[PDB]
């Protein structure tokens, strides 16, 4: 039932736009193509829907080929809260294809432009002090992968995108951590996540 | 082959 | 030359019976193909028609699902009218739906139609520009704005303007041995004396298809519409058809009347007149 | 008003029956139920057109049920649940061919057994002198650890308000033991505020994680607390160092 | 609602010779509702194992239906055509002309 294909993965920067394409060669003249995305697993949300005409909304804008086999959708300024899964479905008029079979979809980070990277790793003591740390990484350029630790003792969490809209600053971060008291921040960032101007006091 | 809806009124 | 394709559903409620009774048939012209009917022991589709047997299993299951979903349908839908004419439970109602496509020669689309009757009544129709609703009253309104907002219109033209004419275009290729050929009447007329002044003289057309013909009768010159009884087109139930035309006649001017026939098998329009053996 | 769910979160034993509620939007005409795992990604269970079950192809072959009564109203039941059955079922109405409109969800874990089920601890890590000498900047981190199932919600509480602005959380959890089936998981978020305001020894800081559990009326035969649904929080006051 | 009283018509559906094969027509149309009682009558008696078409109906709402049965006819036999319906406040009998 599905018919239609999308990049399985796309990144764009934060304040531009995007254009997240997708094939279907095979729709039929009495067929919509639907955009849908969905943000943490919550319930997936409607975006936008055309026939054959080019449509924009205040989400997005649809672009149809003239042969009607493929398609873009087109967010405008892309924020940081429309990265998500984007799911590009065609949808018939009669019962056979009136529900939404989901694809692969293409899910879209939008990464912010950090114009001045201060890449560092600090150390951060409990409150309850259980002689138990923290390591954050943080500041360093939205181009940077953070890996998981081939430990199965020391926790590495994933990218993190933090807004203070106090300053109008953005910055990410990464976390670790560890039980075993052998273990340093100079660790877990330390395979190969970090670049060479991390700055690493303590 | 007949239409493939169920149309209520 | 310009063929059609026709869908006829008949619902009859119940109250003594719970789930209604739900019938659907199918036509191509005036050849019936397809029949349903919810009081079977396992209702599926069944065919009518030798040029649709070698339809595959795939095309009868999804017919036969579309069938009972109707049926459902149907009998909410006619719980539904019961109470828009605060009608009481104990009688039992009909509710008649109608839709096909009419194309050309060509094989484009020249006509689509989507109507419903209620209790032998029209209720509602899509108009011919298949975007837009003529209701009958008021019930007929209160369905024609649940339609609207369902955008039920839009539905109907794509089955109209693409399913219907793909599969009645697939169905005059796969049958076009009958589908297409006219089989024109055999005709005849014929004499009986009703005392000693008088006679009818009736002129018969058997074995004919399609079912549309014209007969007239024409004294001298000049036609009876007034002293000719005309009979309604019968099934002979071989899918031929047969009609008849009589007149009254004073006995002794036989040959002033002619019998023209007209049909679209016949090459050329035909006329009789009584040859006395 | 959308599509309305309930119930939103479902911890329960393997063994009994689970019952999931769907209000469409008034006025449609169409119903959906979906179901969301990581393996299969979106998969289509029941399609109602009219209250008439149109495709259920996408119905497991046993002890799950589909029924609406009315326009208003639609059943998911699942006898008995075992714990293959764990995944996210969304309810979507639709009104003619106009969009299809997706409600919140029901997050349903079907445990193999009760005794698995724990509650979260939550600890504060205040900034680093680094970084507060370094950036101008502080950075609180709050890490949520050792709970079982994943349904939990982190919020930053600052001076009693509940704040968005200046904070990352994880979108999803980690596995404590990436190995184990059963594993208990972590979850860490981040609050970056001014370093005079993390001076500030009058500000108040506190993380919050909302777990969703046992039942009160839930049975429990342990010697532990009940690992209900609760709150539980960490917390800190700024200081000059 | 509509009411319509069917029209009924007996008749062959070849030219009917004696002692040749053939078949009874009875065909009823123009009515509403669908609920309709027809038989075929050889001498008064009813003809066992009758066959009707499917349901149809015609433009403007009234139906129509055939049923049919193999008869040979003779010079002596008649045959019939009962026909109920809510519309008739009796039964109708329909006799087979041979001429019509």
């Amino acid at each position: 039932d599905a018919k239609t294909t999308q990049p399985p993965s796309m990144d764009c920067a934060e304040g531009r736009a995007a254009n997240l394409p997708c094939n279907h060669s095979t729709i039929s003249g009495n067929e919509y193509v639907y955009w849908y995305r969905q943000i943490h697993s919550q319930g997936p949300q409607y975006i936008i829907h055309g026939l054959k005409n080019n449509e924009t909304n205040e989400m997005a804008s649809l672009i149809i080929t003239e042969d009607r086999k493929s398609s873009t959708l087109i967010l405008p300024h892309a924020t940081l809260r429309d990265t998500a899964v984007y799911y590009c479905i065609v949808r018939g008029l009669n019962n056979a294809g009136n529900m939404l079979t989901f694809g692969g979809g293409t899910r879209l980070m939008v990464k912010p432009d950090i114009q001045n990277p201060d890449p560092a790793v600090y150390q951060l003591r409990d409150s309850k002090s259980s002689d138990k740390s923290v390591c954050l990484f943080t500041d360093f350029d939205s181009q940077t992968n953070v890996s998981q630790s081939k430990d199965s003792d020391v926790y590495i969490t994933d990218k993190c995108v933090l807004d203070m809209r106090s300053m109008d600053f953005k910055s990410n971060s990464a976390v670790a951590w560890s039980n075993k008291s052998d273990f340093a921040c100079a660790n877990a960032f330390n395979n190969s996540i970090i670049p060479e101007d991390t700055f690493f006091p303590s | 082959t007949p239409q493939d809806l169920n149309t209520m009124l | 030359g310009s063929h059609s394709m026709r869908y006829f559903y008949t619902s009859v409620s119940r109250p003594g019976r719970g789930e209604p009774r739900f019938i659907s048939v199918g036509y191509v012209d005036d050849t019936q193909f397809v029949r349903f009917d919810s009081d079977a022991a396992s209702p599926r589709e069944e065919p009518r028609a030798p040029w649709i047997e070698q339809e595959g299993p795939e095309y009868w299951d999804r017919n036969t699902q579309i069938y009972k979903a109707q049926a459902q349908t149907d009998r909410e839908s006619l719980r539904n009218l019961r109470g828009y004419y605060n009608q009481s439970e104990a009688g039992s109602h009909t509710l008649q739906s109608m839709y096909g496509c009419d194309v050309g020669p060509d094989g484009r689309l020249l006509r689509g139609h989507n109507q419903y009757a209620y209790d032998g009544k029209d209720y509602i129709a899509l108009n011919e520009d298949l975007r837009s609703w003529t209701a009958a009253d008021t019930a007929a309104q209160i369905t024609q704005r649940k339609w609207e907002a369902a955008r039920v219109a839009e539905q109907d033209r794509a089955y109209l303007e693409g399913t219907c004419v793909e599969w009645l275009r697939r169905y005059l290729e796969n049958g076009k041995d009958t589908l297409e050929r006219a089989d024109p009447p055999k005709t005849h007329v014929t004499h009986h004396p009703i005392s000693d002044h008088e006679a009818t003289l009736r002129c018969w057309a058997l074995g004919f298809y399609p079912a549309e013909i014209t007969l007239t009768w024409q004294r001298d010159g000049e036609d009876q519409t007034q002293d000719t009884e005309l009979v309604e087109t019968r099934p002979a139930g071989d899918r031929t058809f047969q009609k008849w035309a009589a007149v009254v006649v004073p006995s002794g001017e036989e040959q002033r009347y002619t019998c023209h026939v007209q049909h679209e098998g016949l090459p050329k329009p035909l006329t009789l007149r009584w040859e006395p053996s | 008003a959308g599509v309305i769910q309930s119930p939103r979160h479902e911890v329960t034993e393997m063994g009994q029956e689970v019952t999931l509620r769907c209000k469409p939007i008034s006025g449609h005409n169409s119903l959906f139920w979906y179901r969301q795992t990581m393996m299969r990604g979106l998969e289509l269970l029941i399609y109602f057109n009219n209250n008439v079950p149109i495709d259920d192809s996408g119905m497991p072959e046993d002890r799950f049920s589909a029924k609406m009564p009315n326009a208003s109203f639609s059943t998911l039941k699942i006898q008995p649940s075992e714990p293959r059955d764990s995944a996210v079922y969304f309810c979507a109405s639709s009104l003619g061919i106009d969009a299809i409109y997706f409600g919140e969800g029901s997050w349903l874990t079907v445990v193999e057994d009760l005794k698995n089920v724990f509650p979260p601890e939550v600890a504060v890590f205040e900034p680093s002198e680094a970084e507060i000498s370094h950036t101008q900047k502080a950075t609180l981190v709050c890490l949520a650890t050792g709970f079982y199932p994943d349904h939990v919600e982190l919020s930053w509480w600052v001076n009693g308000k509940e704040v968005h602005s200046g904070v990352c959380t994880d979108p999803q959890p980690l596995k404590e033991q990436p190995a184990l089936n059963d594993s208990r998981y972590a979850l860490s978020s981040r609050l970056r505020v001014s370093a005079t305001f993390w001076q500030n020894p009058r500000n108040h800081f506190r993380c919050q994680v909302q777990f969703y559990g046992l039942s009160e009326n839930d049975e429990w035969t342990q010697d532990r607390a009940k690992p209900v649904t609760q709150i539980v929080s960490a917390e800190a006051w700024g200081r000059a160092d | 609602m509509i009411q319509r009283t069917p029209k009924i018509q007996v008749y062959s559906r070849h030219p009917a010779e004696n002692g040749k094969s053939n078949f009874l027509n009875c065909y009823v149309s123009g009515f509403h509702p669908s609920d309709i009682e027809v038989d075929l009558l050889k001498n008064g008696e009813r003809i066992e194992k009758v066959e009707h078409s499917d349901l149809s109906f015609s433009k403007d709402w009234s139906f129509y239906l055939l049923y049919y049965t193999e008869f040979t006819p003779t010079e002596k036999d008649e045959y019939a055509c009962r026909v109920n319906h809510v519309t008739l406040s009796q039964p109708k009998i329909v006799k087979w002309d041979r001429d019509m």
